[PDB]
């Protein structure tokens, strides 16, 4: 299930690697929340008519397994609503006694029906949230839109609804990543906006109880659409403010890593490098189970030119041993940047026999090294980098080749010559091509 | 050193394999749903052929002294094979539905034997020939 | 009254043939047939798609 | 996957396997080797080289 | 008709069967250069469509030609 | 296998044996304990199992045992094929 949701993160590449893991899952053992992982991840199905084609049809053994795992469950019966509805003509109909059922039976508890339109949210957020599909947020919506008591529902559940939605408009225009993902920022920025209602319920303290837990989610999504409208000062300025009321309620406890990310990226787009690193070492304080957020806190704390906080930093980063590439070749970069030569070069060996190197950490490593110059290491360094992580780059080849013939005269134009006839598509390379012709001759 | 040599490329050939015959079933459904018979107009009859079927329908649906009445049932429709096969008179309808039962009653008696073999392909002929061949035909003898 | 009649000598047709795959379904099973039966199963079929005929289940 | 379905959709190819399905099933005399009625609607496969010794030969009868 | 439609996917099944167009697809599948149009994969797929006796009738005229 | 090089005599044919076991599921640690040691100590003089020391230790860590393929370029087993293959895995470690 965690590889099928790490699959279905990026929905539109594996899309039919996610599906062949919940099949693996749902053959293997019968799990509730991967057979809610493989139906929400075949509702779409482009239009139900993909090559899961009739996964729609196929969808019985679904409900089936939803029947299984409850005898009269709610959250079970408005999945089958909701799929009924989404892919039917009439099978809505008998999806309405169904609703009916659970409406019979939740009065009975009491002895309203607030939990009848809380069943399709939980759907929703697990559709929007862990199973990441937004089609099957809209579809959950549009059941819970559905559902026969629309108008006595309870505002603070219309409040969570109004979240849901909101959160699926943006996993929307995320998942679209096209025409203009600002211009549902700019609706939700306009006056009297459901976002702009839901802050004024976090600033009314009458109902705080129930209603701030999801008005923060709401507010970190309220300056992520800033930050993507592009007022980066006023989203990070909002931002601060959340993350001011994540200290005051728990730092922590709702652990936004991507939100912290994010701001972390913002205050290092602007000219404030050095408060960006502080406010990444904040965060990687407050969690220090996250040692992945020591990486980029070093990688920002670099760029302040102080390596003694950058290294202090880069010890912690390195703690978290084996996934550590980009972290082992950072800490290369600067101890070749600061005296460790030896050290250097076995850190950055070690970053090579790791999985990935980082091109511009690459190509950084390699002016470091141009500029404590040694031909055996700028040739273990840059050549394999145009080699390996950087082939369809030219420049980098030809920094190889200038560097090459640097080292070893005009002998070793082999590489210069086979490169030399596509390089980067002029500009400036036909000078830097005639330069190498110039030195090859001498 | 993790030792992602081996078993993380055998992961991955199983999902490609997976992903491959995944995207094969696809195919084949979408071929399997495609299916659909056209719609064809009516073979049209011509008036001679026309000619044998309305005698044969009065030879064999609206005689009156015929096993049925003149609504006997099932209903049959003249087909040229089938009539040759009852074929394999003075009144030019000789070996008809009528005529070669009571010759299969005549044949009985003077050659059972081949009146067993005969009447196997006559029957045979006899149940095609309530298979109609033209969708108007039917109606025609409705 | 004239559909169901036309019907009624296809699904005995269907009926005689599936009798004779049922029974090559077996042969295959102890040991081709059953292929060249299913296209004159598909030529009774049409016919009654062709003329209209009503479909049983 | 939903690439290659839209390439395919693209291409055509299901148009053409459906209608060789088609009159695979509308005719009525199926036979055999139905790999060769599915080429046969398809039209000339593999054929190129006897295409081009055909035209040398037709050449050499002009010249 | 549903019998209809049964009875000509058990024709297409057992005639012909159905991994016989799997193959092709299968191949298209794992071939990564696909072309634009899919007539030239299924000519590169091939499978003698004229017989190999029939194409070596030109060839014996040929070759008794130059004899 | 550390209880046998702590025993004088290690066999260079079941040595050879053991390492082909162990390149079949590859790990890299006892490839580097036990090939390197029968390519120095059991056989010395040989090439070929030398130029496949070099070849695993190429494929484990890059250029940082380019001085193997450099030993192999100094002796290539009579040269043949083992010249051509440790040619190839000079360019292949290049690259």
């Amino acid at each position: 299930y965690e590889y099928g949701t790490y699959c279905l993160r990026r929905g539109g590449a594996k899309r039919g690697r996610a599906e062949e893991c919940f099949r693996e899952a749902l053959a293997l053992e019968p799990a509730h929340r991967g057979a809610l992982l493989a139906l929400l991840g075949c509702s779409v199905a482009a239009g139900r008519n993909t090559d899961p084609a009739y996964l729609e049809s196929a969808e019985a053994a679904a409900h089936r397994l939803l029947d299984v795992a409850g005898r009269s469950s709610l959250d079970a019966w408005a999945a089958l609503a909701v799929v009924y509805r989404a892919y039917g003509e009439a099978k809505r109909a008998e999806l309405a006694s169904c609703e009916q059922e659970m409406a019979r039976l939740e009065k009975q508890q009491l002895a309203a029906g607030e939990l009848q339109a809380r069943s399709f949210i939980s759907l929703a957020n697990t559709l929007l949230e862990s199973l990441a599909l937004p089609a099957e947020a809209a579809l959950a919506l549009e059941l819970a839109a559905g559902l026969r008591h629309w108008p006595s529902v309870g505002p603070d559940t219309r409040t969570l609804h109004a979240l849901a939605g909101a959160l699926a408009e943006q996993a929307l225009a995320r998942a679209a990543g096209g025409g203009a993902a600002s211009a549902a920022a700019e609706a939700m920025l306009t006056p009297g906006s459901s976002v702009l209602s839901m802050m004024r319920a976090d600033a009314g303290e009458a109902v705080s109880s129930v209603a701030a837990e999801a008005a923060w989610r709401c507010r970190l999504l309220v300056a992520q659409l800033h930050k993507a409208r592009g007022a980066t000062d006023e989203a990070i300025r909002f931002y601060q403010e959340y993350i001011e009321a994540a200290r005051s309620s728990g730092r922590l406890a709702e652990v936004p890593l991507s939100a912290w990310l994010e701001l972390a990226e913002a205050y290092a787009a602007r000219g404030q490098a050095r408060f960006a690193a502080d406010v990444f070492l904040l965060g990687a304080s407050a969690r220090p189970g996250c040692a992945v957020l020591w990486r980029g806190a070093g990688r920002c704390f670099v760029g302040a030119e102080e390596l003694g906080p950058a290294d202090m930093a880069l010890s912690e980063a390195n703690v978290l041993d084996p996934e550590d590439p980009e972290a082992w070749g950072w800490l290369a970069l600067v101890a070749l940047r600061e005296g460790r030569a030896e050290d250097a070069e076995k850190a950055l060996a070690f970053g090579l026999r790791c999985g990935l190197g980082d091109p511009g950490l690459l190509l950084d490593i390699a002016a470091e090294y141009r500029a404590a110059g040694q031909r055996r290491a700028e040739q273990r360094v840059l050549q394999e980098v145009a080699v390996k992580l950087m082939p369809e780059s030219c420049s980098a080849r030809l920094l190889l080749a200038r560097c090459l013939v640097a080292q070893r005269c005009g002998a070793e134009a082999a590489e210069a010559v086979a490169a030399a006839r596509q390089l980067a598509a002029h500009e400036d390379d036909e000078a830097a091509v005639a330069e190498l012709e110039a030195e090859l001759r001498g | 050193r993790d030792e992602s040599g081996t078993g993380r490329g055998a992961l991955e050939e199983a999902l490609a394999e997976k992903e491959k015959r995944a995207k094969v079933a696809a195919a084949l459904e979408r071929v399997l749903r495609d299916v659909r018979m056209p719609r064809r107009p009516q073979p049209h009859e011509s008036v001679e052929e026309l000619a044998a079927g309305d005698a044969w329908d009065r030879v064999n649906g609206c005689a009156a002294g015929a096993v049925g009445g003149p609504y006997a049932w099932p209903p049959l429709f003249h087909s040229p094979g089938v009539q040759s096969e009852l074929a394999e008179a003075p009144a030019g309808a000789g070996c008809s539905l009528a005529v070669l039962d009571e010759l299969l009653t005549e044949l009985a008696a003077a050659a059972p034997a081949a009146a067993a073999p005969l009447a196997v392909r006559a029957e045979e002929a006899k149940a095609r020939a309530r298979v109609p061949p033209n969708n108007r035909k039917v109606l025609r003898r409705a | 009254r004239h559909k169901v009649a036309a019907g009624d000598a296809l699904e005995a047709n269907i009926r005689s043939l599936d009798s004779r795959i049922e029974a090559a379904q077996a042969d295959a099973q102890a040991n081709a047939e059953l292929e060249q039966l299913y296209w004159e199963r598909l030529c009774v079929l049409r016919t009654w798609t062709g003329l209209g005929i009503p479909t049983r289940a | 996957k939903e690439t290659f379905r839209k390439y395919l959709e693209q291409a055509g190819a299901i148009d053409v396997l459906v209608k060789v399905l088609v009159q695979l099933y509308e005719e009525p005399s199926k036979p055999k080797t139905a790999l060769d009625y599915i080429k046969q609607c398809l039209g000339s496969p593999t054929p190129a080289e006897y295409e081009a010794v055909v035209a040398e030969r037709d050449g050499l009868q002009k010249q």
